[PDB]
């Protein structure tokens, strides 16, 4: 009854063992960064999530992560 | 000489102007590098935030 | 209250009207119809369903002796004010505010401060307020360091960086080297200066070749590439500082 | 990650379930005991190795295996909290 | 742009640094202050040189109370076309000075 489907494998369960698919939001969260903001004012604030274009390290190891699973190894019904 | 004034001429010109040097510095960065709020000109240490 | 059977015209000997009603008010109302076995309330009850008008009217000695032992005295309950007090402290700490101290010798100093503990985000251990490092002039002071100085170029940064990194790393050699006495300390010094500076440069190119940090990257830009101009302008830095101390010490002695 | 095996010796206690910390396992189904379940592992993604499951399996030998695979460690079977590998 | 910027603000301070530096040079040799300049140590103007000698002459704790009050300073049309020229022609004036009395 779980409306996952393995991608490898369509006989065996999902590697995820969950029920019910994911929800997808109305915009997703895009890369941002715990910065400075200097009010203009003289004032400043010291954890402000501000956008950051790409990836904050462009090492290989970091950018090949795409949260889909422990090895990205979920269908593309993860996302 | 255990009188300061008297410790004052005895010490050092290298001494006493490092000190001066080094009360400088702090306070070029208490007032150009983090002002205090207009508000609180006292909060040098910003504790109002 | 009045609808508390045990509590009406409790004897004087058994308790004293002033230390029932202090013991009352330290009691949370909820527990007075039946209080936990192991509280003074409980023991009044206890004993005031046996003795009192009514009922039992004398009780030997030593039985009186243990009563009086074993309920408590005024002095024992806390006051209204060391109430309120507590209650205050227990809803600041609650609500994420927390009455500022600072450890002192095998104790800690109250500096009669109320701060926000808790961030912005609530849940984030990272977030939680602290002078240090959330207070405006730490702040101020951390956001004008040249790592994160706003409008410098990544070799402004690095060439600031490196002057003062070499200027103070000259120093610990030429004082304390193997050739300190010999006439030739302060420019093996500055020598062994400037290895440090290259080595620390080089680790630098390390770490921005394998995690490749694009902070200080311009738009359109190969990854990495403020960040690598960065450590070679500190490496630049470095020698000059070095070198500007050892100049200055060769010439003023 | 680490393998959570389950054999028909189980006899649907349902300790291990409720022993599980991070909830790797589920009872299902089954007809081959009196109990008429048996313990699954379906989110071994998620198992961290406690072998706590295996304490509390009544079994003469354990009706569950944990089998721990240091090569293929995650950051969910090593509960990293401070940095994240997602 | 902002380098530009920068750079005319280094060009006008090197410029006046450099009709500052062209005086000291020329000065001294015409005249020299008296008033025993490190009454210390017994030393006096007419008795320090003028030029690169200086530096090592003249106490290092003197040297770093003149960097101590520049360090105060610094922390706390046609006149500028003519600053700027003339900035120019004394930068020119006291690095040919400089590497002269270096090199000779
Ligand atoms: C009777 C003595 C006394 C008392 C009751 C206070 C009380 C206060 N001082 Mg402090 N203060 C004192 C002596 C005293 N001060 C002395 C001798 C100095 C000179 C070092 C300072 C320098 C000082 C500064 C610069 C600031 C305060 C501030 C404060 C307020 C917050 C506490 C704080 O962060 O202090 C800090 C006091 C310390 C001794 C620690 C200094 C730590 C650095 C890193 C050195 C508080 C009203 C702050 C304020 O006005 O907030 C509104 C503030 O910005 N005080
Ligand atoms: C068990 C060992 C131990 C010892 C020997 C002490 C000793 C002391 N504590 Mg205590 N203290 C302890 C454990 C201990 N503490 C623990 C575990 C805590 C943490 C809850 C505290 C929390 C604490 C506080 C909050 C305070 C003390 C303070 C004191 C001082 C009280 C006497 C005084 O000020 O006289 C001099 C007066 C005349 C003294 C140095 C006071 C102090 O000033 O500490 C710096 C104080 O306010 N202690
Ligand atoms: C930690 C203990 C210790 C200390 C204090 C020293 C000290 C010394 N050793 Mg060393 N040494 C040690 C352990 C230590 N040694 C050990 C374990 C061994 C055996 C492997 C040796 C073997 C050894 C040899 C064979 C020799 C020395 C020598 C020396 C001298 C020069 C070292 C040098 O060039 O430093 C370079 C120093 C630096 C690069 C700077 C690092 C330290 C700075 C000052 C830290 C500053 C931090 C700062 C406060 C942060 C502020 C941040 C922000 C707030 C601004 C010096 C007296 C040499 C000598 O001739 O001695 C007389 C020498 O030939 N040592
Ligand atoms: C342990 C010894 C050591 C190490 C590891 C280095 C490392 C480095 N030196 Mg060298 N250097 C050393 C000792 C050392 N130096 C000594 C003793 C001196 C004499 C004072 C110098 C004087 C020196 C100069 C003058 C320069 C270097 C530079 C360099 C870089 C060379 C590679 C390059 O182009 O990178 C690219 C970065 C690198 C950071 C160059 C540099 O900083 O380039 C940016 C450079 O111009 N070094
Ligand atoms: C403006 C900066 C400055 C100044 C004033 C000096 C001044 C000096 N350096 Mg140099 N030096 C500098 C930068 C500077 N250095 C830098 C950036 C480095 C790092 C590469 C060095 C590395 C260095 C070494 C390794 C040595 C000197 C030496 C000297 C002396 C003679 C230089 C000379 O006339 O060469 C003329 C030719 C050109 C003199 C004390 C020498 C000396 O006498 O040391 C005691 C010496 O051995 N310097
Ligand atoms: C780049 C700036 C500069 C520097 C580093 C020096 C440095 C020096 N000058 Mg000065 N000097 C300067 C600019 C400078 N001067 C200017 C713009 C003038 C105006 C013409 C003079 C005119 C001058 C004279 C006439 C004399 C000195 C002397 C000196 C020495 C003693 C301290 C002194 O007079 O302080 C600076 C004083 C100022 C008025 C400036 C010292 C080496 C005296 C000396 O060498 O005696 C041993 C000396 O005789 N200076
Ligand atoms: C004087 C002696 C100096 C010897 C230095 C030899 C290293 C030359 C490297 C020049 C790079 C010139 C340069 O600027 O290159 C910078 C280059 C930039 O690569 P990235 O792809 O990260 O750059 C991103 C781009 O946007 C910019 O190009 O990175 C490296 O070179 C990495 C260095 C790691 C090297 C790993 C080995 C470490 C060697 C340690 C040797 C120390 C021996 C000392 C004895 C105690
Ligand atoms: C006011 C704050 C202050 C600061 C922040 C500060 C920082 C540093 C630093 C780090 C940045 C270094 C590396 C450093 C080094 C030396 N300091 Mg210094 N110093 C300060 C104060 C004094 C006083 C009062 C005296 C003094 C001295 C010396 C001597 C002695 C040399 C010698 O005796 O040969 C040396 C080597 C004495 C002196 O100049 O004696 C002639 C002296 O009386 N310092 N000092
Ligand atoms: C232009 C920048 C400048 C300023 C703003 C400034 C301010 C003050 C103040 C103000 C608060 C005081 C109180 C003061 C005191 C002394 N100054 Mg100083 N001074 C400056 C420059 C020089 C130079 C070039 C020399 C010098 C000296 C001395 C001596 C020691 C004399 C001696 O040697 O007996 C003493 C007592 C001489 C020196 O250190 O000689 C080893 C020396 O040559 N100063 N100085
Ligand atoms: C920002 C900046 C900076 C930075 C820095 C950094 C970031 C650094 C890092 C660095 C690094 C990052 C380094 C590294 C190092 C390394 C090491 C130290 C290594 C070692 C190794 C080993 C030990 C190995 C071994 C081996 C072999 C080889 C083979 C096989 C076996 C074995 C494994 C044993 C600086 C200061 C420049 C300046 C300013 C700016
Ligand atoms: C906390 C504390 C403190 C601390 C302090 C410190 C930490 C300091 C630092 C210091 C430092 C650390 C300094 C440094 C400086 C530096 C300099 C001053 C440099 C300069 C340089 C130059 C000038 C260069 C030049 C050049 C180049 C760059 C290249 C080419 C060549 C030439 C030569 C041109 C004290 C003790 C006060 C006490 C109280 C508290
Ligand atoms: S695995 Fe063990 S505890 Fe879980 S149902 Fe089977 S026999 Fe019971
Ligand atoms: S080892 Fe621990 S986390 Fe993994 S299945 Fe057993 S009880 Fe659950």
């Amino acid at each position: 009854s779980s409306k996952w489907v393995n991608p490898e494998d369509p006989e065996m369960s999902h590697p995820s063992g969950l029920y019910v698919l994911p929800l997808k939001p109305a915009k997703p969260q895009e890369n941002y960064i715990y910065t400075w903001k200097k009010g203009e004012d003289g004032s400043i604030e010291d954890y402000v999530k501000t956008p950051f274009k790409g990836p904050e390290r462009a090492a290989d190891y970091y950018t090949q992560r795409k949260g889909n699973g422990a090895w990205d190894h979920w269908g593309p019904q993860g996302e | 000489d255990n009188n300061p004034l008297v410790s004052v001429t005895q010490l050092p010109m290298g001494g006493m102007w490092q000190t001066v040097f080094f009360i400088m510095c702090l306070e070029w960065v208490s007032t150009y590098v983090c002002p205090p709020p207009k508000s609180k000109p006292w909060d040098i240490l910003g504790w109002s935030d | 209250i009045s609808k508390i059977a045990y509590l009406q015209d409790v004897p004087r000997t058994i308790l004293e009207a002033d230390v029932l009603e202090k013991l009352l008010m330290n009691t949370p109302r909820d527990q007075w119809e039946d209080p936990p076995e192991d509280t003074y309330l409980y023991t009044l009850k206890t004993f005031a369903e046996v003795y009192g008008p009514g009922k039992a009217t004398k009780m030997g000695w030593w039985d009186y002796f243990r009563l009086k032992l074993d309920l408590p005295p005024g002095f024992e309950l806390l006051d209204e004010d060391e109430m309120k007090v507590a209650a205050d402290y227990d809803k600041l700490m609650m609500e994420g505010k927390i009455p500022f101290a600072v450890p002192g010798p095998a104790g800690f100093w109250y500096t009669g401060a109320v701060i926000q503990w808790k961030g912005k985000e609530q849940f984030a251990g990272d977030q939680v307020q602290t002078l240090t490092e959330n207070g405006r002039f730490s702040k101020q002071f951390l956001a004008n360091l040249a790592f994160y100085r706003d409008g410098l170029k990544p070799w402004q940064r690095g060439l600031e960086i490196g002057m003062a990194h070499g200027y103070f790393l000259i120093g610990p050699f030429t004082s304390l080297g193997p050739l300190r006495n010999t006439p030739e300390a302060a420019t093996v010094g500055l020598l062994c200066g400037c290895a440090i500076v290259g080595l620390v440069s080089i680790g630098g190119l390390i770490f921005g070749s394998t995690i490749k940090p694009t902070r200080f990257d311009k738009e359109g830009d190969k990854p990495a590439s403020g960040f690598i101009e960065m450590i070679n302008w500190h490496a630049i830095g470095g020698l000059g500082g070095a070198g500007f101390a050892h100049a200055l010490i060769t010439v003023f002695g | 990650s680490h393998a959570v095996k389950i054999y028909d010796t189980c006899i649907g206690c349902t300790l291990c379930v409720r022993a599980c910390p991070t909830d790797v396992l589920e009872m299902v189904p089954a007809t081959v005991n009196a109990a008429k379940q048996v313990a699954s592992s379906p989110r071994v993604e998620d198992c961290v190795g406690c072998k706590r499951c295996e304490t509390a399996c009544p079994t003469d030998f354990l009706s569950i295996r944990v089998y721990l695979q240091e090569n293929e460690e995650t950051q969910y079977s090593l509960g990293l909290d401070l940095a994240d590998w997602s | 742009s902002e380098t530009f910027r920068r750079r005319r603000i280094s060009e006008i301070k090197n410029g006046r640094v450099a009709m500052i530096a062209c005086m000291g040079y020329i000065a001294p040799e015409y005249f020299r202050w008296p008033g025993y300049c490190s009454p210390s140590t017994d030393l006096k103007f007419a008795d320090i040189p003028n030029g690169i000698q200086a530096l090592y002459k003249m106490p290092a704790e003197a040297w770093a109370q003149i960097g101590v009050f520049i360090a105060f300073l610094e922390l706390f049309r046609r006149g500028l076309e003519a600053e700027i020229n003339n900035g120019r022609l004394a930068m020119v004036a006291i690095t040919g000075m400089i590497s002269q009395n270096a090199f000779f």
